[PDB]
């Protein structure tokens, strides 16, 4: 089935609606609302590529300079590397520089 | 042996008209290299021959007779070893070397427990001799033959450390070195410590074995003492194959095949590494290399294991099954051979380590499982239960229950494998390794992080080993709580520090948890796992940590002290290149100290050290002939950049000349001299740099693109727009190149391939019309 509630019934279509919302808001001046509607896909990372949402949040939230989210993004960009190890290690070096 | 054989033959011809036997003469024939016979069987036919012609002439003195029986003992040929050791025991019964070597001969002449009954008298007389090499190797060997490894490990490593201390007096691979380095006993220690793993692949990120790390460090030290010994590089890369350093073993085996004309054990190692690296066709290529060297190497457990699993990787079930059956049906792997066979056969039989035999049983079980349909054939289950039964409750085992643990992994019965793993309490077999096996299976195959951490819960419950709490840390790393990963890593470390891997894993969790202070504290608490030079770490690496913690004066102290370092044996000039590099990033620290003129002086002295390296680092992996002329070019580039920061482009001009003269082929040197000649107003000098680069490479982006624009400079825009349309074919929406080609075509009187490359910018990429440079370029196109 799906997530609880009629508002969360078509959770796959809702998942990609929120993902296309994130993609549109990343370049429409709503990068923080893109972060929130990709935190929507922090539940919906299973049906899409989890690395895509992870890198989206990490590399448009650290550059939004949300320092707690910067720390969490660099935790994800150093621990459990799903980010490819070139940029994973580059942002690991940034974590060793920033944090 | 060729020159050795002819020198032996005309030697024995020359013995006729002189004294056919003489004491000092025949002692000096072999005794600096009759300390050892451990590399190749070619060492025996003169050393023991004229050891017999010297000691059966007269056995009175102890040095060469005892050490000749010792080198007779490094292929476990007690027969002659006990002969010379007992003629010594008849002549000088109690001694530093005589009785020690005699008990060494006993403890592989079937008398494993019969040479440990005179502890009090030997101990008091050994203390008297130390108060008023062979002793320490005796103690470690005797501790090993009884069954317990750890005391044998420690005392044998002490013996090889003493022989390395005796080795440190020599500047290189010397005959006197081989007397005092004594690779006989050291090689015996090494080959006695390769039994902890066998022919198996090994990883240190698993349950880490520090003993093979000690073997690797020791053989690296002996390679430093002698890069002219085939057993040095051979067993060094063999231990590398057992230390998780596989491609280093490949390179050292290639170094063997360089330094000796051929080596069958090197090809054994190469195919072993390839199948341990899971490279099947390369593995069978190196297997056929060993076969072309000798097909007679097939009947030995090391090559049995590696050839069997190569032909499993080669998927020749006939060949893999025949190798495994010759392991089984012909005795030697199915049956554990006795110690008395060492006297009879010499360098053919050693007591087969049980990891290796259980690996053979597991491999035969797996290939019969694959010969069946389900991964459980009757023969598969039979050999799984054999790998269980013959390897229960001992020290060299890997499968008390791990065999059907892995068989149930193949069946998918991970929980039955989990309770089978519950049957064993400690890593006498592969408790910890099957723990991480079924735990990672739960993590990824079953998508259960809870069972992934629960396996290590029950592992630390059964055996509280350091690797167990380490994998507690690994599963806490998985749970997106890297602080918990850290805390379980210090739990592992402060349970017992048994390896540098554990403490450095703690430091790495501190790195990924953004707590670098204790990370580099553990880097200064994981100094080195063994000897080999600790002040190199404690100075250069410590200065790097001070750079990480931002102490640049302390970095200058540690790193300027680092660049006076040294090694043992042959200290080759990598000492001096690391002095150069410590000076170069010392200059980088000076730049970080804001010392701009300090950067000029320190990086200029790094420039002149790399000018030495421009002439002294040319060979020894001779790509340095381009590397160092790039490096001194790049450091005079950075000093020219400092001159730009010192506001002088004419000094940048001079050091761009200097980079040009370091490396002519240097492409950004052509760029730099061209751009600061155009600053002087020299388009012709830029065209000359284009010509030189066109000689250096014919189709470069610089060469083709800027050649195109340089004849475009006289209104020949067709080549310019052609090379830039090649550029926007190669790079469709390169916004700088997009703007350049669209303005160039527009100024070429062309608006035709303008929207063609706008469309090509968005042809393969359906996100390009909303791009900012594409926005700007399409905008100016509409303008």
């Amino acid at each position: 089935s799906g997530e609880a509630g009629v508002d969360s019934a078509w959770r796959g279509a809702e998942a990609y609606h929120f993902w296309l919302l994130a993609h549109r808001q990343l370049y429409a001046g709503n990068v923080d609302l893109a972060m929130r509607t990709a935190l929507h896909l922090r539940e919906y990372e299973d049906l899409l590529d989890p690395v895509e949402i992870y890198s989206f949040l990490a590399l448009a939230a650290f550059y939004n300079q949300f320092f707690g989210q910067c720390s969490k993004a660099f935790i994800k960009l150093e621990s459990m590397p799903s980010i490819p190890n070139d940029k994973r290690e580059s942002f690991a070096d940034l974590a060793m520089s920033i944090f | 042996n060729k020159q050795a054989a002819k020198q032996l033959q005309d030697l024995f011809s020359s013995m006729n008209r002189q004294e056919p036997k003489n004491a000092e003469l025949f002692f000096r024939v072999a005794r600096p290299f009759g300390r050892l016979a451990c590399s190749d069987p070619t060492l025996l036919g003169i050393t023991y021959l004229m050891a017999d012609r010297a000691a059966q002439l007269r056995p009175e003195m102890a040095a060469y007779v005892v050490e000749a029986a010792a080198q007779k003992l490094m292929m476990d040929e007690t027969t002659n070893a006990t002969e010379r050791f007992t003629q010594a025991l008849q002549l000088d019964e109690l001694n530093l070397e005589a009785n020690a070597g005699a008990l060494e001969a006993q403890i592989m002449a079937g008398e494993l427990e019969e040479a440990a009954g005179q502890i009090m008298f030997l101990e008091d007389m050994f203390t008297n001799a130390a108060a008023a090499p062979t002793l320490l190797y005796l103690k470690g060997l005797l501790a090993w033959k009884q069954g317990m490894p750890s005391e044998g490990l420690g005392l044998l490593e002490r013996s090889i450390a003493a022989l390395f201390s005796a080795a440190a007096d020599f500047h290189g691979p010397s005959l006197e070195l081989y007397a005092a380095l004594n690779p006989a006993r050291i090689t015996a220690v090494v080959r006695l410590l390769l039994q902890s793993i066998g022919g198996e692949p090994r990883a240190p990120t698993e349950a880490p074995s520090p003993l093979i790390s000690k073997v690797t460090r020791a053989l690296d030290l002996l390679n430093k003492q002698a890069p002219a010994l085939q057993e040095s590089a051979l067993l060094h890369a063999r231990a590398l194959y057992l230390n998780g350093n596989l491609d280093g073993a490949l390179r050292k085996a290639g170094e063997i095949l360089r330094m000796n004309p051929e080596e069958s054990s090197a090809h054994l190692l190469i195919c072993s590494v390839y199948v341990a690296q899971d490279k099947p066709e390369l593995a069978v290529s190196a297997l056929d290399q060993a076969v072309s060297s000798n097909f007679a190497i097939r009947e030995t457990p090391l090559y049995h294991v590696v050839q069997a699993k190569v032909l499993v990787a080669n998927n020749k079930l006939d060949d893999a099954k025949r190798v495994l059956e010759s392991a089984m049906n012909l005795p030697g792997v199915r049956t554990a051979l006795t110690v008395q066979q060492r006297a009879r056969l010499g360098r053919k039989v050693v007591e087969p380590t049980l990891h290796e035999r259980a690996t053979v049983y597991l491999l035969l079980a797996d290939v019969l499982a694959r010969q069946s349909k389900i991964p459980d054939a009757p023969e598969a289950k039979k050999y799984i239960q054999d790998a269980i039964r013959e390897f229960e409750g001992t020290s060299e085992e890997v499968r008390v229950t791990v065999a059907d643990c892995e068989l149930a992994i193949a069946r998918g019965d991970v929980e039955g494998a989990l309770k089978k793993l519950r049957r064993i309490p400690k890593e006498s077999p592969h408790y910890v390794k099957a723990r991480m096996a079924m735990a990672d299976i739960y993590l990824r195959h079953r998508k259960d992080k809870a069972a992934y951490i629960k396996c290590y819960m029950d592992l630390v419950d059964h055996t509280p080993d350091y690797d167990s709490y380490c994998m507690l840390g690994e599963a806490f790393m998985q749970i997106q709580e890297p602080e918990k990963a850290v805390r379980a890593f210090e739990s592992a470390l402060e349970f017992s520090p048994k390896d540098v891997d554990l403490i450095t894993r703690c430091a790495r969790a501190l790195v990924t948890s953004h707590d670098y202070q204790r990370a580099i504290d553990y880097y200064t608490k994981a100094i080195a796992n063994a000897r080999g030079g600790a002040q190199h770490a404690l100075q250069l690496e410590l200065g790097n940590l001070l750079v990480r913690l931002r102490q640049y004066p302390a970095a200058t102290a540690a790193i300027n002290k680092a660049l006076e370092r040294n090694r043992d044996g042959l200290p080759a000039t990598e000492n001096l290149q690391l002095d150069v590099e410590a000076w170069s990033m010392l200059a980088k620290v000076h730049k970080g100290k804001l010392e701009m003129e300090g950067y000029s002086q320190a990086q200029s002295r790094a420039l002149e050290l790399q000018k030495q390296l421009l002439l002294k680092l040319r060979g020894e992996l001779p790509e340095a002939v381009a590397l160092q002329r790039e490096r001194t070019a790049a450091i005079c580039f950075d000093l020219a950049e400092q001159s730009k920061r010192a506001r002088q482009f004419d000094r940048a001009m001079e050091l761009y000349m200097e980079a040009l003269r370091h490396h002519d082929t240097h492409v950004p040197s052509m760029l730099a001299v061209a751009k600061l000649h155009l600053a002087n107003g020299d388009t012709d000098a830029c065209q000359a740099q284009c010509v030189t680069l066109l000689k250096h490479d014919p189709d470069n982006e610089e060469a083709s693109i800027m050649l195109a624009e340089l004849m475009f400079h006289k209104e020949h825009y067709d080549t310019a727009i052609y090379h830039f349309q090649q550029l926007l074919e190669r790079s469709p929406n390169h916004y700088g190149a997009l703007a350049q080609l669209i303005l160039l075509l527009r100024r070429a009187g062309r608006l035709e391939d303008v929207p063609r490359y706008f469309a090509l910018a968005e042809a393969g990429s359906p996100k390009a019309v909303m791009d900012p440079g594409y926005h700007y370029c399409k905008g100016i196109y509409n303008r």
